[PDB]
């Protein structure tokens, strides 16, 4: 009869015939990932083509139901998700050109091999040939050579391709009733129709600038401290008044500063909290690592893993004969099938990764009651944030003492807390200006604020202004320096890391307040607290049914993303850095004072 | 007295194939001796929920006829086989009366009814114009009309085929794994009751 009943029956018909197809596609993808063989690639491609064709046919059928005559929020959300054209609105010639451009960028990034001129007989790929050199070398000219050579080859190949890519994506976005591709990416956080909890696409940029303005003093003090330590490491290259050289940040692009912990350690004399040797001595298998993670999740009140998880997951490297992707990934295959694909070693990093991926599995399990097209996170930030909170809680010394991995007579003084907080800042705080600058640059490129002939002159100007990182030598417009990174070259949103970082500490403050922790925020553990698990599970069970603003109200009691929990987390480090920066100069100059 | 001619519970529980939930099999059991303790003492059943009678006194009471309804549903849909429930199975596939006397026995059948490619032989009625009456069987395969437009026989837009297949894989979760359900319905009618329990000596 009515349009709403028709849409509800159509959505039931969709969820039923779409869960099985998604399960077939996901199972084929799993069979490819655990067994890299050409027939498995063909089966994956066939399943993906069937899934995509089915989604195209259902979207074509779905558009015939007008949105304004439906009042139920869940039905409207599923219909909005299904009715998006995507690339279908673009012409077939341009769509094929766009797909070809995406595939060739994927091949250029994945199979890009660069080595030194005059010695071309063998060359090194980015992983792991160049990663180890960027993360471990202490030589100025070697890192400069690797950085400049990789940006020369990759940027000169990718610059016309990116110029075509921006135009095609803008054409698709304006054809899809968006201002630009940046508006399309910002539409993930768009909430419409809920009174008070509405969020606009234009509000995201303003909120990001407002939060970053409060991030900036902590980052400036951290930058000054890192500058002083790198000045100690490299005597003449780094200037006291200028920016950091780009090739000295410990990674290829500057995404993380976690490779500078050895150079920038506050108290080298004091021990670390490494628990690897303790697991090696007690013969901790990967199965024990996942069982301890399961014990952590049952301690907080969440459901334990299914029998199918233990039977069907690959938690150890299979062997020489069978090839598998080594990257840790949590798979929600559909129909209640949850698996973890991780090549788990006996390390602290793998243990924390196991907690992170099992957090992803818990998040996926929680919204299994929801309809199929609403089985996702409320935004792109929450899904990663719920794993990062488990990574935060598991890494605490109280958790390590509780599970027996750390000695009960281990002395927790202020110095160990300072160096641990500095490592967490280099991993977490250091990525925030780079992420914000990269997303703002891409948004201005998509919006047309930056013409194609002025992309790099603005970009380095942005990097000096925001990140405080200077180019080693000037680059002209023949270079394509942003696209050397994995996420930008393969059409991925990058603001998820910024939102994830803020949501991580907001959730951590909310759960620690729920768990009645009475000390510093970084010393808080959410184990043994049923109420904290209940508060988390209230948001976890919703999935994408409710707005992310309402979910954030459910957890932290705020209607907007907030920056204060992060600053509260790093407050001991902030006081220590302010004390240590009396002689040195906080802040940087955008001029070419160190080197150009 | 020495008792023989036991009731055929082997042909219901240990059947090689079970029916679909839309076309659930009904077997009338009469004029024999029904030993219910073999079923109750089995550890092979996941659900043994009895409504209106207790399992302990089943072996003493006598009934006129026993109706054994057999079908296959999902793990998450076993809860809907109860009086007063709402769902796809209760409204459109198998409806139980509120005044029901009998037992609902369900067990996991992932070993037999799931294959690696997918077992699609089990179908369920997804749409019907009106809810089913208790103990009604609908085997009609007429196109469901969700919109005023005349369907005209073809499955196009707003007109759907009511019987949708089920997908059974051995790696599925416990809420999606196939569960064989046998519902025993006990009624007492004015005729002399012939399905009596065994008499202990
Ligand atoms: C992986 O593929 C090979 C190819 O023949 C096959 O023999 C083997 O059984 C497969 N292993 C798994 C775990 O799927
Ligand atoms: C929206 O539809 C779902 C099922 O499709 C229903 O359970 C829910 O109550 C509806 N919400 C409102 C506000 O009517
Ligand atoms: C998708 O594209 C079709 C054809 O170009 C158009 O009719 C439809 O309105 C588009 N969808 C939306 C949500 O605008
Ligand atoms: C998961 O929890 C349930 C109840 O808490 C328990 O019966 C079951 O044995 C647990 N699973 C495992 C593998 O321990
Ligand atoms: C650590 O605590 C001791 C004891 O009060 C104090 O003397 C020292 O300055 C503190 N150091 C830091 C870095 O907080
Ligand atoms: C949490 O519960 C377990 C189970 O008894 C216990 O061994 C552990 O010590 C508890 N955690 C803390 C911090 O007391
Ligand atoms: C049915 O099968 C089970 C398991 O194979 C067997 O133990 C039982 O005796 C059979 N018969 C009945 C009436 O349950």
């Amino acid at each position: 009869s009515t349009i709403e009943e028709q849409a509800k029956t159509f959505l039931d018909k969709f969820n039923h015939e779409a869960e099985d197809l998604f399960y077939q596609s996901s199972l084929a993808s799993w069979n490819y990932n655990t067994n890299i063989t050409e027939e498995n690639v063909q089966n994956m491609n066939n399943a993906g083509d069937k899934w995509s064709a089915f989604l195209k046919e259902q979207s074509t059928l779905a558009q015939m139901y007008p949105l304004q005559e439906i009042q139920n929020l869940t039905v409207k959300l599923q219909l909005q998700a299904l009715q998006q054209n995507g690339s279908s609105v673009l012409s077939e010639d341009k769509s094929k050109r766009l797909n070809t451009i995406l595939n060739t960028m994927s091949t250029i990034y994945s199979t890009g091999k660069v080595c030194n001129p005059d010695n071309p007989q063998e060359c090194l790929l980015l992983e792991p040939g160049l990663n180890e050199i960027m993360a471990n070398s202490l030589d100025y000219n070697e890192r400069l050579w690797a950085w400049e050579s990789w940006r020369s080859e990759v940027g000169k190949q990718l610059r016309p391709l990116y110029e075509e890519y921006v135009v095609l994506k803008n054409e698709m976005a304006r054809a899809n009733h968006y201002e630009d591709y940046g508006d399309y990416w910002r539409g993930d956080y768009e909430v419409n129709g809920v009174d008070g909890y509405d969020y606009s696409r234009g509000q995201l940029i303003e909120d990001v600038e407002h939060t970053f303005e409060e991030i900036k003093p902590l980052y400036e003090h951290l930058h000054a401290y890192v500058r002083a330590k790198l000045m100690n490491a490299y005597p003449s290259y780094i200037s006291p008044i200028g920016c950091l050289p780009a090739h000295l940040l410990g990674d290829m692009w500057g995404r993380f500063w976690t490779n500078l912990y050895s150079l920038t350690v506050p108290f080298g004399q004091k021990p670390n909290i490494d628990v690897t040797d303790a697991m090696v001595d007690q013969a901790w298998d990967a199965q024990r690592i996942f069982k301890e993670a399961e014990k952590f999740f049952v301690s907080v009140g969440l459901p334990n893993m299914t029998q199918g998880f233990w039977e069907n997951s690959m938690l150890t490297d299979p062997g020489n004969v069978q090839k598998a992707v080594c990257h840790p990934t949590a798979w929600d295959l559909g129909k209640g099938d949850f698996r973890i694909l991780m090549c788990t070693k006996v390390t602290m990093d793998d243990f924390l990764t196991a907690h992170h991926e099992m957090g992803h599995i818990q998040y996926d399990m929680a919204y299994a009651a929801q309809p199929f097209l609403l089985r996702n996170g409320a935004n792109e930030g929450f899904h990663e944030a719920v794993g990062e909170i488990m990574s935060l809680s598991a890494a605490t010394p109280k958790h390590l003492k509780s599970i027996g991995l750390l000695s009960p007579d281990f002395q927790e003084d202020n110095e160990t807390e300072i160096n641990f907080l500095l490592k967490q800042a280099l991993t977490i705080v250091g990525t925030l200006p780079f992420t914000y600058m990269l997303e703002k640059w891409r948004w201005m490129v998509f919006k047309g604020e930056i013409p194609k002939d002025q992309w790099m002159k603005k970009w380095w100007e942005m990097k000096r202004e925001i990140v405080g990182v200077v180019e080693p030598v000037p680059h002209d417009e023949t270079y394509c320096d942003p696209a050397s990174l994995f996420h930008v070259s393969n059409d991925y949103s990058f603001i998820r890391y910024y939102t994830r970082t803020l949501y991580q500490f907001q959730f951590q403050e909310a759960l620690c307040q729920a768990a009645k922790h009475e000390g510093p925020l970084h010393k808080c553990d959410i184990s043994n607290s049923t109420e904290a698990g209940q508060k988390l599970f209230n948001m976890l069970r919703l999935g994408k049914s409710e707005p992310w603003t309402l979910a954030l109200e459910n957890v932290v009691g705020a209607k907007n993303m907030n920056v204060r929990p992060l600053l509260n987390y790093f407050e001991p480090l902030f006081t220590w850095l302010k004390d240590q920066n009396k002689n040195s100069f906080v802040g940087w100059s955008t001029d070419w004072s160190p080197y150009a | 007295p020495n008792i023989t001619n036991l009731c055929p519970f082997g042909e219901v529980f240990n059947a090689t194939r079970f029916a679909s939930v839309y076309a659930w099999n009904r077997k009338r059991i009469s004029n024999c001796v029904a030993d219910y303790s073999v079923l109750y003492n089995s550890a092979s059943f996941s659900t043994f929920k009895c409504y209106g009678v207790s399992p302990t006194k089943l072996n003493d009471l006598c009934f006129t006829n026993v109706y054994a309804d057999s079908f296959v549903i999902r793990g998450d849909e076993v809860r809907q086989i109860a009086p007063g429930q709402t769902g796809k199975i209760a409204d459109y596939n198998y409806k139980l009366p509120d005044d029901f006397t009998g037992c609902v026995i369900a067990w996991n059948s992932n070993n037999l009814d799931s294959k690696v490619g997918g077992n699609y032989n089990y179908r369920y009625r997804l749409f019907r114009k009106s809810n089913l009456k208790p103990f009604e069987r609908d085997i009609s395969t007429e196109i469901y009309q969700a919109g005023s437009k005349p369907c005209n026989g073809v499955e196009g837009f707003n007109c759907y085929f009511p019987l949708q297949s089920y997908g059974f894989q051995p790696t599925n979760g416990v809420g999606y794994q196939p569960y064989r359900v046998v519902v025993l319905s006990f009624e007492l009618l004015h005729a002399p009751a012939t399905v009596c329990g065994p008499k202990k000596s």
